[PDB]
DNA sequence: CATATGCTAATGTGTGCATGTGTGTGACTATGTGCGCATGCATGTGCATGTGTGTGCATATACGTGTGTGCATGCATGTGCATATATGTGTGCACGTGTGTGTGCATGTGTGTGTATGTGTATATATTAACCTGTGTGCATTGTGTGCATATATTAGCATGTGTGCAT
DNA sequence: ATGCACACATGCTAATATATGCACACAATGCACACAGGTTAATATATACACATACACACACATGCACACACACGTGCACACATATATGCACATGCATGCACACACGTATATGCACACACATGCACATGCATGCGCACATAGTCACACACATGCACACATTAGCATATG
């Protein structure tokens, strides 16, 4: 309910103490990481200062924000210191929808791509053709 | 909100569970005078008798062998229990201790 | 005499004998254990000490008397004649 | 010689309680024992409480006193009253 | 003389009167036995006596046997609260012991 | 073939054995044991058969509730199977020590 | 007679204790057992032999080992006394 | 009245023992009732003795058996060794 | 007629012979005494009080105190294997306990 | 260089099916029980007898009663202060769970040792009878032991120093 | 390693509990004297021991395995410790009663001794109840087969968050 403005009104006052303490998302980011150990991108950052993310992921977000806020302010000197493959992959599909590990393996040894990387772009492929 | 960390920490420090424990241990297995006092011990001897023979009298040593007697009587059965205790492998002694302490001396 | 006088053994008083038989640590139930059998005990001896004083037409229990009553439970007891 | 036992006065007992239950004699030398003993902690106690109170006789008030100290209750009561009744038929008949 | 009455019979007793004042006075207790005194002991004996074999021959009875044996005595003693306090350091030949297994042991 | 589990049939001699009163030592080694421990008190020494009869019994019924009462330790330290420390609490407790 | 404490056998041991309730044996119990059994007996076959010697008799009996047990406070009833 | 007690030979004791020891009237006491109770022992124990022997006199060779059946070990042994040495020395003096 | 002297100064003991066998006489123990029965009573007598009292005044001299307390005789009893198997059953008032703490409970 | 977008690797939440494990419910198997029939020894009845108990006086004395006394017990009053009690906190102990191993149980087999019977011998236990020595009795003598007072050394009560062990 | 709390060591006063002494009285001793319990020698019998025999059941040893126990780990709460307050114990007096003890008299009662009989005990059969054995009933134990549950894995269903490039 009111959780949506409370959240809103923690991020416009995050935003002002972001650009008051001269720290860049990606520095955000990185602070996050060594502070916390989850590195997050700046896209993330981005998404949240314009709440741009869904509301889970608001609610999972604000405590980290939080603490980094509300520790930060004390010292800063310590803290501080491809379309070929798309390609042959579609080709290999409208034959075979859903392949065996055993030619995942083939596969990916013939794109240099890892297997893990491999599965899921397939399991992927699938869901956003099962999508339609 | 505010601030995390927060002292609240309770300074004030003590002696260890058991380290007071054992000094009694010591202090009352070197002296001899009796442990009960000496009144309530006397009301209790009185109250226990009443229901034998009414307008009893006592002399005060046979109060004092009573005492004697009974306090010998509890620490040879708390020395009896504190065997059974650390045989279950505990050092607290408990109710079923001195039951089976009684039990084992055909009490 | 009062009533209720197996109160007047505090818990102090049986920690104290706890101590003296060496015992470290004490779960809380004991005291009221401890109690009934201080009662049992008593009640064997005094029970015998006033038979030997109805047996001398006494009104007085003795030193005398209580201590043949311990000695008829196999708990000698020296000290008191 | 003649060994003396209570055997036969057990066996009275015993025909009074069940006329129709005999007795073995591993049970009769048990019973033998009992009062033996029975008679032995009794005599020996009124022998002491004679001798406490500077008595130089032993009567039935000093076996109705050992009979209170070394029985239980139950026991103690009716073996009292047993006494007592056995005694004051036993002065009636002189 | 009159016919000599035994002083059981006039103390209205199955036990021997005059031999447990014959003991009493050899076992070396008194220089003295009163007269009432063998009839008192004799009368709590004879009591006693009458006590344990009641429930042995209730034991016996509830066995299907008709002769008292050593188990029998050992069973009324034991199940029976005060005859057990009086003879709590007694051993019964042939006697065994009471059918007791505890709970823990028994299988759940 | 059949078998029955551990303490089925030590439950039914627990049974056989409390219903029954006979000895349960064997005579001819008891009675042997019973002259070579007298002979350290006396040499030439005779027993009459009831004598050892007699120590028989006593030993058999001290044997008897000396184990209850090493089962009652046994089982306080929540165990079934007895040990030779329950039998030196029971004799200690006892005053057999 | 040698080594005779070895003829109370591991069987007789167990069905000891299977009268006295017993479900589950250790190892260690047979020797724990024998040893309790000798002592017990010398205690109890010193004071017969003690009360044959008093009457210059040689063989020991049955009221011999009966005042020995009575005197231990272990009475034995079944055997004269 | 006069109430007898083994104190003073307890203390002629102490004084061979111990010449400059002294002993609590407390002390006194237990001892006297120690000495009471070790004498009720072996008396009752000979008298138990000669009962069972068909005998009518307590002698010393009664008291001795009494001192082995009552005493541990080395206590019966050298309390036998003094009782023989004090009935000899007493004997051979009268 | 001679000058009288104690059978105690003929046995060499202290403790009183002619009162032990008074004692004997009157205790009630058997219809004769005879003379040797008190003199062996009271050597062992006077045998076992002083073992007793020389471990007491050992015990008291550990203590650097001159004058024996039943805290003396308790120790001296319970300390000597013999004298404590004796005095088993006996409680000596005012004697305290033996210093004895379990290894378990001590500091680890 | 630092933010906003489009877009898609990557993870994360959920069914659920299938499989495996544990449980529960009733055939074999073994064992304890209950009659049914036949035997032996062990209990119970019936006699001699001799020993112990009952009877009857006569004597001594232990104890019960009655009086007078002094200890000593119970009760009330008053006191400071050492002890008990209720409270708050935190720690480490008890208890519950899970697990892996090896110890102890159930079982089968071969045997040798216990048991019961039978015999005979010697050793020892019990019994009887003469006697004599040691113990009880009684009484006079008196020396030892106990009760009541002194006189003091030992023990108990504080005050500062002294290690001594615990706990961070 | 240092700080803190506690039990101990030296020393000084003070009292009370012990050690010693004197008077009396009661129990120990000395001296006959009688008598019976205990000793000792001989004897008759009980029974314990030693050997011998056959038999069969229990014991000993080895095997397979199941579950009980010992160890490890996690946790929560019960109990130890410290503290502040108030209760009632210990002490110390003082008084009045009441009861325990001493003492003495005098009788009811226990003992003692002799005799006479009848009660209990040893010995002797008689029989009947406990024991032994074969059959059959009868209770319980333990897989078994199945059924239900639960996992997991894994497939599949959503969300999520970082990359390349677009803005700016």
């Amino acid at each position: 309910k009111a959780l949506q403005k409370e959240l809103e009104q923690f991020a416009k006052l995050l935003k002002q103490k972001r650009i008051t303490l001269g720290y860049t998302q990606a520095d955000v980011g990185l602070t996050l990481g060594v502070l916390f150990g989850k590195v997050f991108s700046q896209t993330t950052i981005c998404r949240f200062e314009a709440l741009q993310l869904s509301f889970k992921n608001m609610c999972k977000l604000r405590p980290l924000l939080q603490k980094w806020v509300e520790e930060a302010d004390n010292n800063e000197n310590l803290q501080e210191i491809e379309n070929r493959v798309r390609g042959n992959l579609e080709n290999l599909f409208l034959q075979c929808p859903k392949p065996t590990l055993q030619q995942i393996s083939h596969i990916a040894q013939q794109l240099g791509l890892e297997k893990d990387v491999v599965r899921v772009w397939f399991c992927n492929r699938r869901q956003k053709g099962k999508r339609s | 909100k505010s601030a995390p960390a927060t002292g609240g920490v309770k300074k004030p420090h003590r002696y260890r569970p058991g380290t007071v424990a054992l000094r009694e241990i010591r202090r009352y297995q070197k002296s001899t005078e009796l442990l009960i006092r000496k009144l309530p011990f006397q009301r209790l001897v009185r109250e226990i008798a009443q229901d034998f023979k009414t307008d009893l009298r006592f002399q005060s040593s046979a109060v004092m062998a009573l005492q004697e007697a009974s306090e010998a009587y509890l620490v040879a059965l708390f020395e009896d229990t504190n065997l059974c205790a650390i045989h279950a492998k505990r050092v607290t002694i408990m109710p079923k201790d001195i039951q089976l302490a009684r039990r084992i001396r055909g009490e | 005499v009062l009533r209720d006088n197996i109160q007047g053994i505090t818990k102090p008083a049986i920690r104290r004998l706890a101590r003296r038989g060496g015992v470290k640590r004490i779960s809380g139930l004991i005291y009221e254990e401890t109690r009934g059998v201080l009662k049992v005990f008593l009640e064997n001896v005094i029970r015998d000490a006033v038979t030997y004083t109805e047996h001398a037409k006494r009104k007085t229990v003795t030193a005398m008397d209580v201590v043949y009553a311990l000695k008829r439970q196999g708990r000698t007891l020296y000290g008191f004649g | 010689t003649r060994k003396e036992s209570y055997a036969i006065y057990v066996y009275k007992v015993l025909k009074q309680v069940h006329p129709d239950t005999g007795i073995s004699s591993k049970a009769m030398s048990i019973m033998n024992s009992f009062v033996n003993d029975v008679f032995e902690r009794i005599a020996g106690e009124a022998s002491r409480l004679a001798h406490y109170n500077k008595r130089s006789t032993i009567t039935s008030r000093e076996i109705q006193t050992a009979v209170r100290l070394l029985l239980p209750g139950e026991l103690a009561k009716h073996a009292v009253s047993e006494g007592t009744k056995a005694v004051t038929k036993y002065t009636s008949a002189k | 003389r009159a016919k000599a009455k035994t002083r059981s019979s006039r103390a209205g007793l199955q036990f021997p009167v005059g031999r447990v004042h014959r003991l009493l006075r050899k076992g070396n207790y008194a220089e003295r036995v009163g007269a009432g005194a063998p009839v008192y002991l004799a009368a709590v004996l004879e009591y006693l006596t009458a006590e344990i074999l009641e429930l042995a021959g209730n034991a016996a009875r509830d066995n299907k046997k008709t002769r008292i044996i050593p188990r029998h005595l050992q069973l009324a003693v034991r199940n029976d609260e005060e005859l057990n306090k009086l003879l709590g350091r007694v051993t019964i030949a042939q006697g065994g012991v009471l059918p007791n297994i505890q709970s823990v042991l028994l299988p759940k």
